[PDB]
């Protein structure tokens, strides 16, 4: 099943649309991953339409993240020469009102490292993206 | 501290301070004058003197490269001009006129100081001036934030191009209360002169940005594009990508049927590096689009017809459109790429009641001028004057190249077999039509002929147009000497 | 960091400072090759750098003669400007002058001719140029020191600068003629205190900016950074005709 969770994330597809949402959030599930199922098991979990599950609170901390590193790292690659920046503090926000306002900060160390901490001097965890 | 900042906020509505904060490196603006005074004396104008005198002038520094700018001030006597104000501007122009810098200004005018008398036309006259005298020389962009009335319209006009914000922004040359005067309408400022009329309906304003943050953010990235000056050569920056990507996609983007339409934008992003297009003038004229790019890492311009919108066909308002954008690329030493699919032009009584003939004649002076290289590419069609005019090989054109389903011939089959047999037997058409389609509406006479260079699988378009672009970096062309051109107007 | 520049000024009118104070802390450390070192000693000129790169320093010295400008003064001046503008070297000027120097045997010297040559030579340049105005600059001597009209590229003044046409006393005297008598008490601290600040010349636009004397080598570095690729041409001529 892991194999199959990573292996839904991989698949690139443009262009028009798909039902991998589905397959995702059905395999997440925690009753498929029970043992055991049963034929009229997909409008019993979908009653109404089809709506996708949320995300957790650490699932969204390391997706902003993420975004913070993308940001970065797409943004030293206009500068000229070595008249470039390496550390930041920016504010993650989803939502047009800005809900759950993160500090973030950014250290680019090396190509694919940085220091992502919540803000000046506070602890570094030093994760990794390669993009 | 936040002081007499409050009520500028309380609008929903930003300061030029804050502004030129957002546009600029995070600590790299230093004002350049900022203790100015009117000194009017008159109209009860000898009090309430101010630091500033409305404007903002400095010099600041985007992605590490220089930069000069303005901005209007509202708060301040509605960010009119005077003998004074225009005094910085014109110092600001000359300055970056002397040293290889571009100049970008936020125009918040609510239009003349009339307590200056004729002083404001001065320096009216003096800007018009050295944007005049400067035009190709230095990039110039201007944004417009808020009001701008009056005559102070025209300098923004001269410039290379105009952007607009959404809710709280127009511009016009004569006010409503005149025309409900002389006409006797009542139509309101929006109405008017609102950022849509302008970016559909006159095709001025070259964008639209919903919000100031959005605009600088973008703005910066235009500015990534542009070359520092006149002399100056195209901007290179690093990239992972490279000509060796597989584009196979290609092959079956054009339909087997003739009549069928589709997206040139299917065609335009493969060849171009990811995430790299800006479109200009999106919501206006848009059977035909221009834009920036990259190519290998290489700033280049797009100029592609399409025949999505009224089947790809020629026009008043694309070939202005055109012909601008072919201008000011070549101006700047720029390489421009083409793609072609045109059946002719637009067929009406209006179209020559507004002038065809003069507004057509533009966009093939701009092609037939312009000594940049160019590389064309005809992906289905291509008849009559249309062929010459969307930078045909003998305009001096340095490689061309066709796919293998393109057709390029006179005109339409049906028109070739009227004329080639006055009173020919009925039923010509099945027999007649058919066989010139088959024997001239395609590539090979073109190509026996010598117009096309070779012709290719569409899957090889990146492969060659890097390796051109590459081979022709150091072109060196001139035209015969003249004082200036004299441009169908 | 350079600090030491907000104290060097006196703030008393009358006393005398050395302005090498203010030239060593700008440029970069044991980089100045003084020119003629024992002649004309009220104006300094030399040879310095500037972040590796090397640039013209002409001075006035308030230590000699209150700085004042003179025939000497001119010519050494003018040589050292034109040939620093004739093989493209950017010029730092630091500005502190009274005016000229008053007396009959300047006039039997020829006054007139030497004090042109500095002027022409500052005029006819084209190099990128930098003055900072310490504390004063009168009549035309304020001119001739490489003034903004003269197609100066950046001025800056120290907050205690003073840029008018003359000396207090001689402006009242010529603004009341017969005016009742101990008008100096009530006027000579009045027209100073309103016209002897850079604060008209700063409305006039004849100084970019007035800045703290703490930020003198950030703001040279920064111009003459940015001003290093400045293209300027006279009209065309055969030659000049300077006043020899
Ligand atoms: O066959 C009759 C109408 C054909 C029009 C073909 C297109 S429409 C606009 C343009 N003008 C032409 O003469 N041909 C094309
Ligand atoms: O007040 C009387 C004497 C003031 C002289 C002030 C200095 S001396 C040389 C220079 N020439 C002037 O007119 N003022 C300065």
């Amino acid at each position: 099943i892991g194999r199959m969770e990573k292996a839904l994330d991989e698949y690139v597809i443009r262009g028009l649309r798909h039902n991998i949402c589905l397959l995702r959030d059905v395999v997440t599930e925690p009753r498929y991953r029970s043992g055991s199922i049963t034929t009229n098991y997909l409008q019993e979990q979908y009653p109404n339409g089809f709506k996708k599950a949320e995300l957790t609170a650490e699932e969204m901390q390391l997706m902003y993240e993420v975004a913070a590193c993308v940001h970065l790292k797409r943004e030293r690659l206009h500068y000229t020469q070595g008249t470039a920046p390496s550390e930041r503090q920016l504010y993650l926000s989803v939502g047009a009102g800005q809900e759950g306002e993160t500090p973030v900060y950014v250290r680019y160390l090396d190509d694919s490292h940085f220091e992502i901490g919540a803000s000046k001097h506070g602890p570094f965890r030093k994760m990794e993206v390669v993009w | 501290p936040t002081a007499a900042e409050d009520l500028r906020h309380k609008k929903k509505r930003l300061t030029a301070m804050e502004r030129v904060q957002l546009f600029c490196d995070p600590g790299t603006f230093r004002e350049r004058d900022a203790l100015v005074e009117h000194e009017c004396h008159n109209f009860g104008m000898e009090k309430r003197k101010v630091p500033g005198d409305g404007f903002i002038t400095g010099t600041g520094k985007v992605f590490g490269r220089p930069v000069f700018l303005f901005s209007h001030d509202f708060t301040v006597f509605g960010g009119s001009l005077s003998r004074t104000n225009a005094a910085k501007v014109v110092r600001i122009m000359e300055e970056a006129a002397k040293i290889g810098v571009p100049v970008i200004g936020f125009n918040d005018s609510g239009g003349a100081r009339i307590h200056e008398g004729v002083d404001s036309l001065a320096g009216y006259a003096d800007i018009f001036l050295r944007n005049t005298l400067f035009s190709g020389v230095i990039p110039q962009i201007s944004v417009i934030m808020g009001p701008c009335a009056g005559g102070a319209v025209y300098s923004p006009a001269i410039t290379d191009f105009t952007f607009m914000v959404e809710t709280s922004s127009y511009m016009f040359v004569t006010g409503p209360e005149v025309v409900s005067a002389v006409g006797g309408k009542l139509v309101t400022k929006d109405e008017l002169g609102g950022p849509h009329v302008h970016a559909t309906k006159s095709g001025v304003s070259a964008g639209t940005f919903p919000n100031d943050i959005v605009a600088m953010a973008q703005l910066r990235r235009l500015y990534s594009y542009l070359p520092l000056s006149n002399r100056d050569p195209v901007p290179v920056l690093p990239t992972a990508d490279e000509r060796y990507r597989d584009v196979s996609s290609l092959n079956t983007v054009v339909p087997t049927e003739v009549k069928e339409a589709y997206d040139m934008r299917d065609v335009i992003y493969p060849v171009i590096d990811h995430d790299s297009f800006f479109e200009i003038q999106p919501q206006f004229a848009k059977n035909i689009i221009c834009g920036f790019a990259r190519v290998e890492g290489r700033s280049v311009c797009i100029i592609a017809n399409q025949p999505k919108v009224q089947a790809g066909v020629l026009d008043i308002d694309s070939s202005v459109k055109g012909a601008r954008m072919v201008r000011f690329a070549d101006a700047f030493n720029i390489p421009i790429i083409t793609f072609v699919d045109v059946p002719g032009f637009l067929p009406g009584v209006q179209q020559e009641y507004g002038g065809i003939i003069r507004h057509g004649a533009k966009l093939l002076y701009a092609y037939a001028e312009a000594t940049v290289p160019k590389v064309t590419i005809i992906t289905r069609k291509a008849y009559g004057g249309a062929y010459d005019v969307m930078s045909s090989k003998h305009l001096r054109g340095d490689s061309n190249y066709a796919w293998p389903h393109a057709e390029i011939a006179v005109m339409g089959a049906a028109g070739a077999c009227k004329l080639l047999y006055s009173k020919e037997t009925a039923e010509q058409q099945a027999q007649r039509i058919a066989d010139y389609e088959k024997t001239f509406c395609t590539p090979l006479s073109a190509a026996r002929k010598g117009f096309v260079d070779a012709v290719i699988d569409p899957s090889e378009t990146r492969m060659r147009v890097c390796e051109d672009l590459e081979r022709l970096a150091r072109k060196q062309l001139q035209n015969p000497w003249k004082k200036h051109g004299n441009i169908p107007l």
